[PDB]
């Protein structure tokens, strides 16, 4: 449907958590290595051809470097499904 | 002491729906602000799709009273519709009955409202506006038959006062705001003009002579008036697919106050961008307006908010905290959420705001 | 393991669950206490002595309950105070398990009469104004222990610190403050203000680590408080008694039943009777009731600080930890003290454990004669500052370094619980990368940079439990006389038996370190119920190494190839009988069962230096020469 | 700032362009939308100004060629108008 | 028992200057449990205001303003900055710029101000038998000159 | 959750002639009460500060 969710390739760091929820029916995540996996390299990704936008792998909260990004329908772009609201801060010293 | 006790309940509606069930219940140890007790009223609005092509929706509305031995009654029934979206018409009629006297009234209106500003940039760095200056218009032309002794002597005194004194556009508003509402107007932000007289005509009818008048006056908002600043929010006419209702009602005494609130409606719940829904910006004007009676004795607060939600929604920025999720269930009590209720029980205007999504 | 989670339960049910688990509490005492029983008032020879019963013994001697004695009328009349009691025990809990249904199911209504009741009034809406009538509550719990005194068991209030009279004037006294400090806090409540709106996991981490201390300082006061003169009637006339224990060695029996079997006892397979002052038992019971609280005490406070984290990182993912006004977060949410705070700490600890343990080797070098020294070249002298000898009977060198041990054991567990304290969303390192935490137990994130195991806030549990062996341990050896000072001694190698004489020890303490195993075990294996304990606890032990090694892949390999085999087997061997699949514990699950049998392993084992004898002399052993 | 304002991945706010549309101009249409997504921007010179300094960056999203000025190496050096090169994400599902 | 809680900690601290002079340093810290009456929050913000003498002889100093703040999510700017004279002691004049920035929106404007404050009433009596004059009823009129180059939509 | 203040300044005016050789910290200004006790009253609370 709408809200697809492509993983961005160069934050992805492997850890899997995105794969274990997508329905075994629907193996839509993968994996890709080119190289040696220590220095960051079995990075994986989604297929968009198989994928049918459950949002278990957006509203689950588990993607640690924000590689999950669940574009909206018309042209907007999310990254984690809340974000705190980014207030600024000191040090204070009670005399 | 004073305890407060008050308990809440929100049920909402999946999908793209935004309606939802409003219950309430509320009780303290404190005199109302009335200089005349006891005091108790019940409130019944209805609303049905007149019918969606022409967008016509049909609304009641009635009114009971007791007032320190002395019943009053007013019905209202009016079919409304949005003619464009920022202009509005009306037509209906009621009647109003206060102790023995009783006469009927039948009313042809359409309102326009008007924001100062257009800017889009206030449309792309604001997410969540609040304060939204304006001005509203209101065309009214109303009937009344004159059958009574008492409506000939008020209809002849008004044509007396109207022909005579210059003054009249401007001292009506005295007049017109009885007592404390008056002084809210002030406060409340609000500002009304004068009115502005159209002709007072008198014709033939049915039984006997009907008094004709049509009159025109307007108000402006800093932003605080809900009625202009929402003008899009508080008439729903899309999802009215179905009856809604309101039903309320309190019964005041020299002794503490009770309250008791069913509701189901649109509205509840309004997008808030990325997915996510939100419980709609509450209102100011019923804040404001009971801060004016609600700082006269210091009470204890206790309370108990429980929202529903359907099927794989979580809420999330919830502030304050909630206390307990059972499975489906969230509910406050005690803590920050009580000092906010204790906050905007006395006029305070600080945002507790839910999103959820799924 | 979470069915009993925190965020499922509401406020009532928390009461109804404690007043269930008092009822229990009630039942098991009520148990123990004909578990003590000798002679069955109708007279039915009952049972002997487990160590159960041995450790609230002195207790119920002093309230002149239980006696030390073997007669007629003794016995007699223990046993029927010791039922009377049992019997009440079993009433209080029955009611209090019903209690606890009422609770737990809101169901607040009068049985009598037709009436209901609101937990809102009956009173108070958040915590801080419950703190108020709990001392008010508490109050009455010591005025109604000071009338069971005085009304049954006698022993009137009077002011006397020597006697157990001063305890029931003390009930008195404390029933004085706790009231009048009840009624100011229900006037003015004090205020932590974030506990009361996630109420149920912020104020339980905060009281459950608060309690841990507490346990902590009753372990201590006790070990002190057993060993004055004033205790001597409960505690020392354990030792001119004799003791018939269960597992005991037993009056052996040869293949001839005939059969020559062991002193004269008329029963066969009788208990052979144990002196109880040549075998440390008042010692024993001190070292056995002391380690509980302080074992449970630690670990109290671990939980405390991890539930903390739980919570702490829970406003951290919505968004409040930025909202908090509470001075106990704003000292921390800076990020440059953590580092300064997390550095002075683990600095500290590399000053402390480095002193001790450059000590502890240059002693055992200097017995050895290792690199041709002597015992001359040790720190032998080394002895604490006279401003802190009060603290120490006979200060030594073996004092010095258990002094500091137990702070550098205790600082090395600090870094785990400051690091969940501090990184429990972000740390330094992974807010250096663009990183997140998101589940407090999550295991890894793969094989990125080199590895990234064990960095959630429940593997910091982990190692803080890990770490904290090495201090708990040490307690045993102290309070056994393990001669913490030198890792050999009473070592007939070269100078081990010289430590006596050249320091004027004026004691003598069992052994070393690693000589501490070797004796000790004398005993252990004398007793066969304390031989199979020694082998179940080395057996859980290192299951503990199947989990916790890096193999989880390796075990998922086998089970799938396992499942194929014993479903290749009932395939020409017999029939069509297997549909199973094997399951292996996942990462997480398996840290959390690996810490389970390694720290429930170790500390099986604990019990048998503790419940085997004490075995300190008092002879200076004279010089080796 | 601090890690626990905004996001703590990302050491300062993110956006993404999200449009692409001519009209009568060619790239009227950069649509900066933040990482929460609750706006939709444009190159608004005090946006380039808040860029080039510290606290502003921008990304591309494989899913304006020349219109962006991409220039010569790597396939990508995507420059908004002279000084600041706004890096780009990669999507490749393929 | 009774009513909420809610301490309200708060720190004051003056410091003088001795002879004639009239200067001083002011501190302040203050801290409440309880949620501000704002329909948007959160909320943050950070105020200077500097001033120099910019020459004596006329009389004229500099004084600057910067504000921003974080008002639910989002950034606003508004910096000022002018040149105050005394012309009479009813009279002042006023010439100053600044900018206003919110969210991605910005835009420049330049000022050329003048104030006259009158009162109602001069009673020398009202001088002479009060000793220290409190309400003292008056009228202020702005005459206000303001350009703002146009080059948004 | 409640509100945070932080305010360093240092200006002339502070102090002024009182007559009879007497000086006074100067009258305090008003309206900034009158204004902020528009929402100051909202919830009851409890006092302690130090004037140094
Ligand atoms: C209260 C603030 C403004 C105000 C704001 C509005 C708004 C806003 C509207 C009107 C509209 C009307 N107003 Mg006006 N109007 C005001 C004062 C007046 C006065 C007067 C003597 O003071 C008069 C005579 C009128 C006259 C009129 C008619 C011209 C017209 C239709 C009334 C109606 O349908 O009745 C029916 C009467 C009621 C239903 C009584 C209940 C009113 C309360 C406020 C409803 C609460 C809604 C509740 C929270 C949720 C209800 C949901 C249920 C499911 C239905 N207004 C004040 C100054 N007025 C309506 C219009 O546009 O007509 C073209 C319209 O939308
Ligand atoms: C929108 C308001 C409702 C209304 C609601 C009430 C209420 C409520 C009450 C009365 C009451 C009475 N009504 Mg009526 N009344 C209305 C229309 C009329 C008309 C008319 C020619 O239209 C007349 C002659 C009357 C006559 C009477 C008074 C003689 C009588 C008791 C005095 C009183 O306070 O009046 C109040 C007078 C009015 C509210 C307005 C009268 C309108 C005048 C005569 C004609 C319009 C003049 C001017 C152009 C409109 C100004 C705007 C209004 C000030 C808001 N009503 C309109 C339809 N009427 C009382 C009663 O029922 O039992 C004691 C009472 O409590
Ligand atoms: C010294 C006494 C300890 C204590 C010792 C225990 C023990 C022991 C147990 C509980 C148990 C529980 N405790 Mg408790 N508990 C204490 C203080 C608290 C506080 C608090 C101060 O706010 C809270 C919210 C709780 C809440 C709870 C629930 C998690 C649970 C009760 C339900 C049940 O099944 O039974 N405890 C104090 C600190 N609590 C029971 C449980 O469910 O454990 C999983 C349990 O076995
Ligand atoms: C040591 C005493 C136990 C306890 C043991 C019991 C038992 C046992 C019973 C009640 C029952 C009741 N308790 Mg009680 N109850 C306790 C603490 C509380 C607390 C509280 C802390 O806030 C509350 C509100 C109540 C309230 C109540 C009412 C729901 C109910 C009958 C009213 C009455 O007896 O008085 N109990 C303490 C912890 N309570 C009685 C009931 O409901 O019977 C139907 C019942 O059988
Ligand atoms: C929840 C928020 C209130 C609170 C009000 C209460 C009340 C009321 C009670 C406790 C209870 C306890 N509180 Mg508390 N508690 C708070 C702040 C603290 C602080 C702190 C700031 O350092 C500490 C160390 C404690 C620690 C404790 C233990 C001393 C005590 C019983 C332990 C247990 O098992 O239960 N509270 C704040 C002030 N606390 C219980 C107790 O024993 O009080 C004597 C109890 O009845
Ligand atoms: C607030 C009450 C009155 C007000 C009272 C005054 C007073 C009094 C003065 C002006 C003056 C000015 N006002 Mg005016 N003025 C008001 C409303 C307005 C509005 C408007 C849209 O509402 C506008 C556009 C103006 C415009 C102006 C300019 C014509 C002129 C210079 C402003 C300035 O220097 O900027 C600089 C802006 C600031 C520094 C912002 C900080 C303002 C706050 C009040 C300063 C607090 C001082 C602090 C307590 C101590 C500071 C000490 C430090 C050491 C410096 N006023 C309101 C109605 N106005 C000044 C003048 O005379 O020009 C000839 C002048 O003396
Ligand atoms: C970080 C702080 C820790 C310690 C300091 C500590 C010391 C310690 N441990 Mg340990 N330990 C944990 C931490 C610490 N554990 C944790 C976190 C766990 C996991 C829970 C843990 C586990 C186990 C297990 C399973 C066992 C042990 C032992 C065990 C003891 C034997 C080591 C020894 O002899 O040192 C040798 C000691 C000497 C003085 C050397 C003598 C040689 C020559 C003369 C010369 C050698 C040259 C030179 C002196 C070498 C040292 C150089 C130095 C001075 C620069 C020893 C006392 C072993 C035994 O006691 O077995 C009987 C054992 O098998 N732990
Ligand atoms: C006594 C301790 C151990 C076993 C008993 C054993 C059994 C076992 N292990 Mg092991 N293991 C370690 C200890 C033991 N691993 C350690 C300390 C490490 C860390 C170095 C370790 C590591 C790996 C890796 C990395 C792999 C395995 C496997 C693998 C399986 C192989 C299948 C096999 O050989 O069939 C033969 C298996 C048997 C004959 C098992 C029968 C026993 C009888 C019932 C004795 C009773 C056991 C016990 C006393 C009762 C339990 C009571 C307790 C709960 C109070 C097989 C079940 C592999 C698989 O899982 O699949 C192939 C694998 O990959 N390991
Ligand atoms: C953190 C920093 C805290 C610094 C505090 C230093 C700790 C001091 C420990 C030595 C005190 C001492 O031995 O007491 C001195 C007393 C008695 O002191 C001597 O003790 C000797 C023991 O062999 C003999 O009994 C001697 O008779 C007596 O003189 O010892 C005790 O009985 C202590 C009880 C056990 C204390 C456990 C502490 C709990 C720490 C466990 C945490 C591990 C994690
Ligand atoms: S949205 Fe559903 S189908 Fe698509 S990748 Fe995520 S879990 Fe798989
Ligand atoms: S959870 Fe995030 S980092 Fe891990 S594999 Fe999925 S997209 Fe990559
Ligand atoms: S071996 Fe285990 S803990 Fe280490 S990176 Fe791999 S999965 Fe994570
Ligand atoms: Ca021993």
């Amino acid at each position: 449907a709408k809200k697809h969710y492509f993983i961005i390739e160069n934050l992805c760091v492997g850890c899997g958590l995105c794969l274990d929820k997508c329905p075994p029916k629907v193996n839509a995540i993968g994996y890709k290595f080119y190289g040696d996996v220590q220095e960051g390299g079995f990075r994986c990704y989604i297929d968009q051809a198989a994928c049918i936008s459950c949002s278990a792998c957006f509203s689950g909260d588990e993607c640690p470097s924000g590689a999950l990004i669940e574009v909206l329908p018309d042209g907007e772009v999310l990254d984690f499904s809340y974000t705190p609201p980014e207030r600024l801060d000191f040090d204070l010293r009670f005399l | 002491v004073t305890t407060a006790h008050s308990d809440y309940e929100i049920v909402l509606e999946g999908g793209s729906s935004s309606w939802g069930k409003v219950k309430a219940r509320a009780k303290v140890n404190a005199p109302p602000a009335s200089p005349l007790l006891p005091a108790d009223c019940d409130v019944k609005l209805n609303v049905k799709p007149l019918d969606p092509a022409k967008g016509f929706v049909r609304i009641s509305a009635v009114f009971e009273s007791i007032v320190d031995s002395t019943k009053n009654k007013l019905t209202i029934e009016a079919d409304i519709a949005n003619e464009t979206k920022e202009r509005r018409i009306s037509v209906g009629e009621g009647m109003v009955s206060v102790g023995d006297f009783s006469h009927t009234f039948s009313f042809e209106g359409s309102v326009v409202n008007l924001f100062y500003y257009r800017s889009d940039a206030v449309r792309r760095n604001v997410p969540n506006p609040i304060y939204m200056q304006g001005r509203q218009f209101h065309d009214i032309l109303m009937k009344v038959p004159l059958d009574n002794n008492d409506l000939i002597d008020t209809w002849e005194g008004t044509v007396k006062a109207i022909g005579s004194t210059g003054a009249f556009n401007d001292w009506i508003r005295d007049f017109w705001f009885i007592g404390p509402a008056f002084t809210a107007l002030n406060e409340g932000g609000q500002r009304i003009s004068r009115i502005e007289v159209n002709g007072l005509n008198t014709e033939s009818g049915p039984k006997g002579p009907v008094g004709v008048s049509r009159w025109r006056f307007s108000h402006g908002g800093s932003g605080m008036v809900d009625s202009i600043s929402r003008w899009a929010e508080l008439f729903p006419s899309d999802k009215l697919n179905r009856p809604a209702q309101v039903e309320a009602g309190f019964r005041s005494d020299s002794q503490g106050i009770e309250v008791k609130v069913d509701g189901e409606f649109p509205g509840v719940s309004v997008d808030a961008g990325g997915g996510l829904r939100r419980i709609l910006n509450h209102p100011l004007i019923p804040l404001v307006h009971h801060g004016m009676v609600g700082k006269f004795n210091n009470f204890n607060v206790d309370a108990q908010l429980k929202v529903v939600l359907p099927k794989g929604y979580k809420i999330r920025y919830a502030a304050p905290q909630y206390r307990s999720q059972n499975l489906e269930e969230y509910r406050w009590s005690g803590g920050a959420y009580a000092r906010w209720v204790e906050h905007v029980c006395k006029g305070g205007v600080g945002q507790f705001e839910i999103l959820y999504a799924q | 393991y979470q069915i009993f989670d925190t965020e499922k339960l509401d406020d009532e049910q928390v009461v109804g669950g404690h007043l269930a688990l008092l009822g229990v509490l009630g039942f098991i005492m009520g148990i123990y206490y004909i578990s003590g029983i000798q002679v069955f008032p109708w007279g039915a020879p009952g049972f002997h002595d487990n160590w159960f019963y041995l450790t609230i013994k002195p207790r119920m001697v002093s309230l002149g309950i239980d006696t030390y004695s073997t007669k007629t009328a003794d016995l007699e009349a223990a046993g029927a105070r010791l039922l009377g009691w049992a019997a009440f025990h079993f009433l209080v809990g029955s009611v209090l398990i019903f209690g606890g249904w009422r609770h737990w199911t809101h169901n607040l209504t009068n049985p009598f009469t037709g009436r209901c009741g609101n937990f809102r009034d009956f009173s108070a809406k958040s915590y801080k104004e419950a703190l108020g009538p709990h001392a008010v509550y508490m109050s009455l719990l010591f005025l109604g222990w000071g009338i069971v005194m005085w009304a049954i068991l006698g022993f009137a209030p009077i002011p006397d610190f020597q006697t157990i009279n001063s305890e029931t004037f003390m009930s008195f006294v404390f029933a004085v403050i706790f009231f009048a400090l009840g009624i100011y806090w229900w006037n003015n409540p004090p205020n932590a203000a974030i506990h009361l709106n996630d109420d149920m996991k912020a104020a339980f981490s905060v009281h459950l680590t608060a309690i841990g201390y507490i346990n902590i300082a009753l372990g201590c006061i006790a070990f002190v408080a057993f060993q004055q003169p004033s205790f001597a009637p409960y505690y020392k006339e354990l030792d001119k008694l004799v003791f018939y224990l269960y597992g005991e060695p037993f009056n052996r029996v040869s293949f001839n039943f005939s059969g020559a079997k062991e002193f004269a006892d008329f029963p066969a397979y009788a208990i052979l009777p144990k002196s109880g002052e040549a075998f440390g038992m008042a010692r024993v019971v001190t070292n056995l009731i002391v380690f509980n609280h302080i074992i449970c005490g630690v670990l109290y406070v671990f939980a405390g600080v991890y539930h903390g984290g739980q919570y702490l990182l829970k406003i951290q993912l919505n968004g409040m930890y930025n909202q908090i006004k509470s001075i106990w977060i704003t000292k921390g949410r800076d990020q440059e003290v953590q580092v300064k705070i997390l550095g002075t700490v683990m600095a500290l600890c590399f000053a402390t454990m480095l002193s001790v343990y450059a000590v502890i080797v240059w002693n055992t070098i200097c017995e050895l004669n290792i690199f041709g020294t002597n015992i001359t070249m040790s720190f032998y002298w080394l002895k604490p500052l006279p401003i802190f000898q009060w603290m120490f009977a006979d200060p030594s060198i073996n004092d010095w370094v258990m002094a500091h041990v137990i702070t550098a054991g205790s600082l090395f567990s600090l870094i785990a619980l400051v690091r969940i304290a501090f990184f429990a969303h972000t740390s330094p390192l992974w807010d250096d990368l663009g990183l997140k935490k998101n589940s407090y137990s999550f295991p890894c994130l793969g094989p990125v940079y080199g590895g990234t195991c064990g960095v959630s806030i429940q593997d910091q549990l982990w190692f803080a439990m890990l770490w904290g062996i090495k201090g708990l341990s040490a307690v045993c050896w102290y309070i056994d006389g393990a001669w913490i000072a030198s890792m050999m001694y009473g070592v007939p190698a070269a100078d081990a038996k010289a430590w006596d004489s050249i320091a004027h020890l004026h004691h003598h303490y069992t052994s070393g370190i690693f000589y501490y195993f070797w004796t000790e075990t004398v005993t252990i294996f004398s007793s066969s119920h304390l031989s199979t304990i020694l082998m179940i606890g080395h057996l859980v032990w290192f299951i503990s190494f199947a989990v916790w090694f890096e193999d989880r892949g390796s075990r998922l390999e086998g089970a799938d190839i396992q499942t194929r085999t014993i479903r290749w087997l009932g395939k020409k061997f017999l029939n069509r009988d297997v549909n199973f699949r094997f399951p292996v514990l996942t990462i997480s699950d398996s840290k959390l069962a690996g810490t389970f049998l390694y720290f429930g392993g170790t500390f099986m084992l604990v019990f048998l230096f503790l419940a085997n004898g004490f075995y300190q002399t008092n002879s200076p052993l004279p010089p080796p020469v | 700032s601090g890690p626990w304002s905004g996001n703590a991945v990302h050491k300062a706010e993110k956006y993404f362009i999200t449009s692409a549309k001519r009209d009568r101009d060619g790239k009227l249409q950069i649509e900066l939308v933040p990482a929460s997504g609750r706006r939709k921007l444009s190159p608004t010179p005090e946006m380039i100004r808040r860029l080039i300094d510290g606290e502003i960056e921008i990304y591309i999203l494989t899913t304006a060629i020349d219109m962006n000025k991409e220039i010569i190496d790597m396939e990508n050096r995507y420059v908004i108008d002279f000084d600041k090169r706004g890096v780009k994400w990669t999507m490749r599902e393929i | 028992g009774s009513n909420d809680v809610t301490t309200a900690h708060s720190d004051y601290e003056i410091v003088l200057e001795g002879g004639s002079s009239s200067w001083g340093k002011v501190k302040a810290r203050a801290k409440v449990n309880a949620p501000p009456a704002s329909p948007l929050l959160p909320a943050d913000c950070d105020v200077k205001l500097n001033v120099k003498p910019l020459d004596p002889a006329k009389g004229f100093v500099r004084i600057s303003a910067v504000f921003e703040s974080i008002v639910d999510s989002t950034k606003n700017k508004l910096t000022i900055e002018a040149d105050i004279a005394n012309e009479t002691k009813e009279r002042r004049i006023s010439v100053g710029e600044g900018m206003v920035s919110v969210g991605d929106f910005s835009h420049t404007f330049s000022f050329e101000g003048s104030v006259v404050n009158l009162f109602y009433y001069r009673s020398d009596a009202v001088r002479r038998n009060v000793p220290n004059p409190i309400y003292m009823q008056g009228r202020q009129f702005h005459d206000i000159l303001m350009k703002v180059p146009l080059d948004n939509n």
